[PDB]
């Protein structure tokens, strides 16, 4: 998955 | 790189989301833009899915998924994350998946399968795979619109985002 803490 | 194939991946999914079309007297089926599934409702394999699943480092998500097999023996799901990255086919309980909707309402003739201006939802983030806390901003108005939602954010001095867009496909009751 890619999260919102790795995207921001 | 894995990042286009991602996004890509998720605009093809919430495109191809076919459109409710009835006819005077039908109405709008279970999984039909916000309309629930069906008590005791069991998502088939291929099925998309928010599903809650904890990291090895204990953090918990809600990730978009996709339903391998539902055991009626356990009373539990597998999903797969649809990130090649996630190498792990996750068992989860009912209460950990959230079936994605099956079409997409169509606001100028079943807007009550519609989520109303602020109600809670999950939504996916952009940019990302998972699904967050937020108040819908605005409904579609045409079949082709997003929602505009307002995450949860403590970034914000207020606690919210500004007016975000994500799909039917990616938004479901919290």
């Amino acid at each position: 998955a890619r999260t919102k803490q790795t995207a921001r | 790189g894995r990042r286009g194939v991602l996004m890509t991946l998720l605009q093809q999914s919430a495109m191809t989301l076919p459109l409710w079309i009835g006819k005077p007297g039908d109405k709008p089926p279970p999984l039909c833009g916000a309309i629930p599934a069906s008590g005791d409702y069991v998502a088939r394999p291929g099925d998309k899915v928010a599903a809650r699943v904890k990291a090895v480092d204990g953090d918990e998500q809600w990730i978009l998924a996709e339903v391998v097999s539902y055991s009626h023996a356990t009373n539990k799901y597998e999903v797969d994350d649809i990130d090649e990255e996630g190498k792990e086919r996750h068992t989860l309980s009912r209460r950990r998946v959230i079936p994605l909707p099956q079409w997409k309402a169509n606001p100028e003739t079943d807007p009550e399968a519609l989520f109303q201006k602020e109600q809670l939802v999950l939504a996916l983030y952009p940019q990302t795979t998972c699904f967050y806390r937020a108040l819908i901003h605005a409904p579609p108005q045409r079949p082709q619109d997003d929602y505009s939602v307002l995450f949860e954010d403590t970034s914000y001095a207020d606690g919210y985002s500004p007016p975000l867009n994500v799909a039917q496909r990616y938004v479901v009751a919290c």
